């Protein structure tokens, strides 16, 4: 699931609406199922119905978020015309946050889920503008 | 890669030993005696070309050589031979202690026609020397420039330069 | 199809890997991976490698696995579905290898793997009046030092750890 | 392929036989046995003696298998070292059976 | 390489989707252990006798022995748990957990 | 416990380790790997209790399969390499298999679930043993390995068990369990930096293991083993209040104690290799780790934890226990800040 | 009786050492050729 | 030291007797002057070819032929 | 040819402990002042075709098998392990000649404890289980000693090879420079085989008791094969006949002539001594084999050095 | 870290296993003796990054020596060509590669 983030980013911003959608809903998709595997690895399910409802459940939400996300930063760059602005993907990450309060039935959780995803979003944004590097080959 | 080089069957084409195990064994020691040089140079020389297309016609030497052998056995003392191959033959494991009287008899008869003295325990172990005309191979492994060494260390140990300069320190 | 017998014998391998990779019951699994060790010593002895093959049946089989049985005997006591649908899994796996192997030759997983038989690889070369392995294992009393003092440091420890952690007290 | 030959004629000769004591009886129409041992009702208990010299066994057969090699290994050039190295793993092997010995493991199974 | 080289890596990782996704007691992973046991035994053996290194037929001998003596260790903690809950199942291994 | 038999079994220990430090072929490597867990069985199984043989058997079972993995690399890179020097490897699923089979071992998370137990259920010298000296082997094989080591897997390794440990150490109550999870947060942090200067990998090593020797011997002398107890030696002597206070201060990166000297050069060589969100990121999980510290030390002496009454009894009696180590160990885990540059020793 | 027997054995493992080592330069020859023979004829049948 | 002796004989003879056995496979290789005849028997064994150098000119410890007497003869195991 | 070959040595194995049985009905009663089997034929000819005949058309005793399969399995490993084990004997060629043949019979006879724990396995009857466990004990016990004792033996010998171990006794027998390995080798045969006066699988319950008749007389048909193979074996290696190389038939006749008064020496010791403990005989070799065994290791590994009498590999 | 013991007081313990080059009884030549013979003398004193950056076409020789990956394929193609040219019938294999020729000696 490496050439899917260079897949979302060969994508540029604010340009086609539908590859980056399907990106970023693959991108969630896959999230989702980790989260899930290691759920139903540690927590041991009930039965085997009740364990693909809490798969489907997690990678359905998961999922939503991607799209919503990606939606929502691509149709926010659009109506700026601006590509390079990390406010795209603050609203982006706004509208993840308020999707996954909805999905947990919360609104303070929403709320919170809009400040630190946003915040996540521009910091998404700043490391492919100004070339951030987390993980840093060795150079000296 | 670069094209492998092979030598055509008209390079390979010779007469051969047509004979068998006990055969060979039989005579293995005149062998040793008697055609003794030209089996040292073609030895030599494969083992320091390292390559079977630059000792080839050293190899044929040693078939005329050793054929040269076979005639003097077959002209002279035919008969004992047979008598020695067939009891050696007869044996599974091919062992020389239980053909002790043929041996004897077969030495006997060789030494008197012809004077062939069979070697000692050792004298076949030994190393030996060979006066050969080829040059010497400067490069046997067909190899390349190896690379440049780095530099190695140089000058007296100077003392530290303003102490160890971890963000205050001076000494 | 007589030529390719070594990889036949590993395909068969791998079956005595499926025979107890469900784990049923722990006796059956032990028979199946006996049956396992038998084969995979047959795909030893036919490389040429006749001491370590019978390493495998004197040591491996003969004298550890009865030990295995000789524990599992003392529990277990005498008297599955998702058992099953693993053996079915791994059928299914392993012959869809077995078709890829058989039809393209060739193969991806990790790396490049080929298809082809293995009596390619062989050597015409001869040894002389002496088994290469043979002196291989006979070479440890005369080069081996240090592995043969860990050895048996490491054994006679273990002989300790028997006495003392099952004494119980 | 001649010693797996034989092998297989050997196996399925014991096949042929234990199929003639399986089957062949069952031509006859004897009987059906209903059939309505020291052991009643308790389980099985655990000697712990046997486990003991089981494992024992296990280690003395793993530390023979590294005591093998001697008979290829006697044509070495280096003797003395071979000398040494063999006297040094039966003293080891001495050593294990005296610790065996002493610390009450051939007690109520001598 | 040789195909009989992937199909022991294939068995090898049977033996590790064997022995982490077990239902039954200690027995099984310990027969799992010994299939990897066999597996990395065979690898060797075959690696060593292919590429004709005389001196390395000391690899897999040593490679059983020391774990060996490794395996009758793990032998002897499933009797502990035979003399301690009776039966040797991983489902009674629950009492470190609080 | 025969005094013969435990000095032959810690020898039998040293030279396992020695062992794996000072070869140069990957079978001694294995082969004191298996001295070395074969000999420290018998130490975890010294009081003879169930949880003890609970604890050794999950320890038993990891470090064989981290093993199996082990001769799974050597194969690998044998048939790769066709040569046995302990160095870089030749092939990446040598190195990617060799890399989670010492995370195995080292109980790096998610392989980490072995650790928080097994220490929870044996005596505090075999915690002491397993948590200071297992982890000095590993961390030799890792040193020896480092060109081959891909970036990308001991990266989130290490952020995975700094993140995990972390938030474990978070909730347990137990000492045991605390320790085993603030060695999980530290084995994380000094994995992080090993890419980039191995001799900071060395000198946090050094540290903390003479930061958890020095809080385990206190442990050992105190006789505590819950929060309760360790609230409650504050009648017994209130000096050793003092000093695990002072080292639980240390314990947390809080300078200018000898526990803010690896970190920060931690940090001194991530922002080298042009990193500045990583240590960042370990630095507020370093806050985490010193938050259940705070936690234990306003447990410990901070506060006044109300006594029982037989405390007075233990009043009349000195503390009789070889109390081995204590001061030095002391002393170099809370003053050693001023000579940081002695790490050029370790070059 | 065994080590007079052993040292007459070693004897005649000298002496068969002795014919093989006498005996092996024209088996190094031979398959000297047949080898060449062999890849020749690879040689060839692969061009053609 | 010499009933203790006699006392480990009739109490464990299989004991004494296996000691005795080591001790003496223990002091008499080294006493026994023939050790150094099994290693010149097993060095001299020709298990590989002899193979010839190349004579520079200057070599007078290395014979022309195997018949030749200069060299290492082996005439000691034939007459023992 | 080779089936030939094959046949005829796998139907007179049958035959022989058929005979077996026979003879040593006979010989234990000519022993005990009675008389054996000779009303059927002349002089008992014609008793052991009986025999197979009335095992070979009873009924089963109808154990509630635990597991069929290997109940089944049993007797075809026990037959397998005793028959096909009779092949590098070299009498005086073996029928397939390997270099580790030794090594290859020493390792079947060590996994052949496999029957009896399958055996064990099979009775659901507890008792059965205890008395295959304690005959598997004392099995691979006396299977550590037989090890060591022929490690020593061809370490003095120095080839694994069985057929070059003819050449090796041609001046003097090995039982003359070898005679307490001798004993112990003895002592060692007469035990291995499950054989009184250490025979604890008849006094108290056998660990085949929930067994049929056919595998019953399967297991006794396979311990008698392993009773002339390893007396066969001690005849060959301890005993070994003067072999010519164009005249081999003086050499089988002279081995057979050894195997047939060692396996009189056989049914001697087992009418005239009574039964062991199982602590007894377990004394017997971890406290007065073991160490006399691994002090005649060390005796015959530091001797051929220091006699300059090392065998040849070759 | 690495502490070199042997290197210390002078003393070999596992020297002689660990290079497949290495000296072995009776002098025995493995496959690959030569290839990686020339791999080390072109990698020794050096430096593994300049080894791996300068000598790659040594270690590259040694690996196909070692593995026969591109022998393989070769064979392989061969082998397919064969099968298809008897296929559609326009070539037939000579005698002497079907064990009728009279082989050499």
């Amino acid at each position: 699931a490496k050439t899917l983030l260079h897949q979302y980013w060969d994508i540029p911003e604010g340009t086609e609406c539908h590859r980056k959608t399907y990106a970023a809903t693959s991108i969630g998709g896959a999230s989702g199922l980790v989260v899930s595997a290691y759920s139903v690895a540690l927590k041991t399910p009930t039965s085997f119905l009740e364990g693909v409802a809490r798969t489907g459940r997690y990678t359905f939400t998961a999922a939503a978020i991607g799209a919503i996300f990606g939606l929502t930063s691509c149709i926010s760059a659009q109506v700026r015309e601006k590509p390079d602005d990390p406010l795209n993907y603050l609203i982006g990450g706004c509208a993840g946050g308020l999707t996954l309060g909805a999905r947990t039935r919360s609104y303070g959780i929403g709320a919170a889920a809009c400040a630190y995803m946003g915040l996540t979003a521009a910091l998404v944004k700043m490391g492919q503008l100004e070339g951030w590097k987390v993980f840093a080959e060795p150079k000296v | 890669p670069g094209i492998v080089e092979l030598p055509s069957l008209e390079d390979l084409k010779v007469q051969e030993v047509k004979v068998s195990s006990s055969v060979l064994k039989a005579a293995a020691h005149h062998y040793g005696a008697q055609c003794d040089k030209p089996n040292k140079e073609f030895m030599l020389c494969r083992w320091e070309e390292k390559d079977p297309r630059r000792c080839l016609e050293e190899g044929k030497l040693v078939n005329q050589c050793a054929l040269e052998f076979f005639r003097q056995i077959k002209r002279h003392c035919a008969e004992p031979f047979t008598e020695y191959w067939t009891c050696i033959d007869y044996s599974g494991l091919q062992l020389f202690r239980r053909c002790r009287k043929e041996q004897a008899q077969f030495d006997k008869c060789v030494l008197d026609k012809l004077g062939w003295v069979r070697p000692d325990l050792g004298e076949l172990s030994k190393v030996t020397k060979v006066k050969t005309d080829r040059p010497l191979p400067e490069n046997p492994y067909h190899s390349r420039a190896r690379p440049e060494p780095n530099p190695e260390v140089e000058g007296d140990l100077k003392p530290a330069r303003h102490g160890s300069r971890l963000f205050f320190w001076t000494m | 199809m007589m030529t390719y017998i070594v990889f036949i014998l590993s395909i068969i391998f791998v079956m005595g890997f499926v025979g107890f990779s469900s784990k049923p019951s722990p006796i059956y699994g032990g028979l199946g991976l006996i049956v396992s060790g038998g084969v995979g010593c047959g795909i030893v002895l036919n490389f040429g490698g006749s001491f370590l093959g019978l390493m495998v049946f004197l040591i491996y089989l003969g004298g550890m696995m009865v030990v295995f049985g000789y524990t599992t005997a003392m529990a277990t006591e005498q008297y599955n579905k998702v058992v099953l649908g693993t053996f079915i899994t791994g059928l299914l796996m392993e012959f869809l290898m077995v078709y890829y192997v058989l039809k393209d030759k060739e193969v991806e997983i990790v790396f490049k793997f080929n298809g082809m038989g293995d009596w390619v690889i062989y050597d015409t070369g001869d040894s002389g009046f002496f088994s290469e392995e043979a002196m291989g294992i006979a070479a440890l009393y005369s080069y081996g030092t240090w592995l043969v003092i860990v050895t048996g440091w490491s054994l006679l420890i273990g002989v300790v750890v028997i006495m003392e952690i099952t004494r119980g007290n | 392929m001649n010693l797996m030959i034989t092998l297989l004629t050997n196996f399925t000769l014991a096949t042929l036989l234990v199929t003639i004591a399986f089957w062949l009886p069952q031509l006859n129409v004897y009987s059906e046995k209903t059939s309505p041992d020291p052991m009643g009702s308790a389980r099985l208990p655990f000697s712990m003696k046997f486990f003991l010299v089981a494992i024992t066994f296990l280690l003395f057969d793993l530390e023979i298998a590294l005591l093998l090699p001697l008979p290829w290994a006697s044509q070495t050039t280096n003797l003395n070292t071979m000398l040494t190295m063999a006297l040094l793993l039966i003293f080891l092997l001495a050593v294990s059976l005296a610790y065996e010995w002493t610390q009450k493991g051939l007690e109520w199974t001598e | 390489m040789s195909l009989v080289y992937m199909n022991i890596m294939m068995a090898f990782t049977v033996s590790l989707t064997g022995l982490l996704m077990y239902r039954s007691h200690l027995m099984s992973s310990l027969l799992c252990l010994e299939g990897m046991m066999l597996s990395l035994f065979i690898l060797a053996t075959l690696m060593i006798l292919n590429s004709h290194f005389t001196l390395a037929s000391m690899m897999p001998i040593i490679l059983l022995v020391f774990a060996a003596c490794e395996a009758a260790l793990g032998l002897s903690l499933l009797v502990m748990v035979s003399n301690t809950y009776g039966t040797d199942y991983v489902q009674n291994l629950n009492l470190l957990q609080c | 416990m025969n005094p013969i038999i435990l000095i032959i079994i810690l020898m039998t220990v040293m030279l396992g380790t020695i062992i794996v430090m000072i070869s140069t072929h990957w079978l001694l490597i294995w082969i004191g790997f298996e001295m070395n867990m074969l000999a420290i069985i018998p130490i975890m199984m010294k009081k003879h209790n169930p949880r003890a043989t609970e604890a050794s058997t999950k320890y038993f079972l990891t470090q064989s399969t981290a093993s199996m993995l082990l001769m799974m690399a050597i194969i690998i890179n044998l048939m790769f390499s066709g040569q046995w020097t302990v160095m870089k490897l030749f092939n990446p699923m040598a190195s990617m298999l060799m890399t989670m089979a010492l995370a195995m071992k080292l109980g790096m998370a998610p392989f980490h679930f072995w650790v928080p137990e097994v220490t929870q259920g044996i005596p505090l010298s075999s915690g002491l043993i397993l948590l200071t000296w297992q982890k000095l082997a590993p961390m030799s094989v890792l040193y020896q390995i480092l060109p081959s080591i891909n970036l990308d897997l001991i990266l989130t390794l290490s952020i995975l068990s700094i993140t995990i440990g972390g938030w474990g150490g978070l909730n347990q109550t137990q000492l045991r369990k605390i320790m085993a999870y603030s060695s999980i947060a530290h084995m994380g942090w000094m994995t992080a930096v090993l890419l980039y200067n191995p001799t900071m990998t060395l000198l946090n090593l050094i540290i903390y293991i003479i930061m958890t020797s020095t809080m385990f011997t206190l442990f050992m002398a105190n006789s505590t083993t819950t929060t309760l107890s360790l609230s409650h030696t504050w009648n017994k002597a209130p000096i050793m209040t003092i000093l695990v206070l002072i080292t639980l201060l240390s314990m947390g990166g809080l300078p200018p104690l000898s526990g803010f000297m690896p970190k920060w050069m931690i940090i001194q060589e991530m922002t080298k290799n042009d990193s500045i969100i990583l240590p960042t990121l370990m630095a507020i999980t370093a806050l985490l780790n010193l938050y259940f510290y705070m936690r234990l030390t306003y447990s410990t002496a901070l506060t006044m934890f109300p006594s029982t009454n037989n405390m007075k009894m233990k009043w009349q009696f000195p503390t009789t226990k070889r109390m081995t180590l204590l001061p030095t160990m002391t002393v170099l885990s809370t003053m050693l800040l001023p000579l940081t540059p002695i790490l050029s020793i370790l070059e | 009786s065994m080590m007079r027997w052993n040292r007459e054995r070693r004897r005649l493992q000298i002496e068969d050492f002795e014919a093989r080592i006498a005996l092996m330069p024209l088996l190094q020859a031979e398959k000297d050729r047949r080898v060449l023979q062999m890849l020749r004829e690879n040689l060839e049948e692969e061009a053609t | 030291v010499a009933a203790f002796l006699k006392n480990v004989w009739a109490k464990e003879p299989v004991l004494v007797a296996s000691f005795a056995i080591a001790g003496l496979a223990v002091i008499l290789p080294t006493l026994s002057p023939y050790t150094k005849y099994s290693l010149m028997i097993n060095r001299a064994t020709p298990y590989n070819y002899p193979v010839p150098l190349r004579d520079d000119g200057n070599m007078p410890d290395v014979p022309s032929h195997p018949q030749d007497p200069q060299g290492p003869s082996l005439e000691w195991l034939k007459r023992l | 040819m080779f089936m030939i070959n094959v046949l005829t040595l796998i139907i007179p194995i049958l035959l022989a402990v058929a005979f077996l049985t026979l003879v040593e009905r006979k010989v234990l009663g000519y022993m005990q002042f009675r008389k054996g089997p000779n009303v059927v034929g002349p002089y008992g000819l014609l008793q052991p075709i009986a025999d197979a005949i009335k095992l070979f058309i009873k009924e089963p005793l109808r154990p509630a098998t635990s597991s069929i399969s290997m109940f089944i399995l049993a007797p075809i490993l026990a037959l397998t392990l005793a028959l096909t084990m009779w092949i590098p004997l070299p009498m005086p060629y073996p029928l397939i000649n390997m270099n580790l043949g030794v090594l290859f019979m020493l390792a079947m006879s060590s996994l052949a404890v496999y029957s009896i724990l399958w055996s064990g396995w099979a009775s659901n009857s507890k008792y059965a289980l205890i008395g295959a466990l304690r005959a598997v004990a004392q099995t691979i016990s006396y299977e550590v000693t037989l090890a060591i004792i022929l490690l020593s033996v061809l370490l003095m010998n120095g080839s694994f090879t069985l057929s070059t171990l003819i050449i090796t006794q041609e001046q003097v027998w090995l039982i003359f420079p070898a005679w307490p390995l001798a004993m112990m080798w003895f002592i060692s045969t007469l035990a291995e085989t499950n054989r009184a006066p250490f025979d604890l699988t008849e006094g108290e319950s056998g660990f085949n008791v929930e067994y049929a008749a056919g595998p019953f007389a399967l297991f006794f048909m396979a311990e008698y094969a392993n009773i002339i193979m390893m007396n066969i074996f001690t005849t060959t290696l301890f005993l070994g006949a003067f072999h010519n190389p164009y005249m081999p038939e003086l050499y089988t006749i002279n081995f057979t002539i050894k195997s047939l008064l060692l396996s009189i020496t056989f049914l001697w010791i087992r009418a005239s001594y009574p039964r062991f403990r199982y602590d007894q005989l377990m004394h017997l070799l971890w406290k007065n084999f073991l160490p006399l065994t691994l002090a005649l290791c060390m005796w015959h590994v530091s001797l051929p050095i220091l006699l300059s009498s090392i065998p040849p590999q070759t | 870290p690495f502490f070199d013991v042997q290197k210390k007081l002078g003393v070999d313990l596992d020297h002689w296993m660990t290079i497949q080059s290495a000296e072995q009884p009776h002098r025995i030549p493995a496959r690959c003796h030569a290839f990686e013979k020339e791999w080390i003398e072109c990698a020794h004193g050096i430096g593994s990054i300049r080894a791996e950056k300068e000598c790659k076409i040594e270690f590259e020789d040694f690996r196909e020596c070692l593995l026969r990956q591109k022998t393989m394929k070769r064979l392989n193609a061969i082998k397919r060509q064969r099968d298809k040219l008897i296929k559609e019938g326009k070539y037939t294999p000579p005698p002497h590669h079907s064990g009728q020729e009279d082989l050499r000696p």
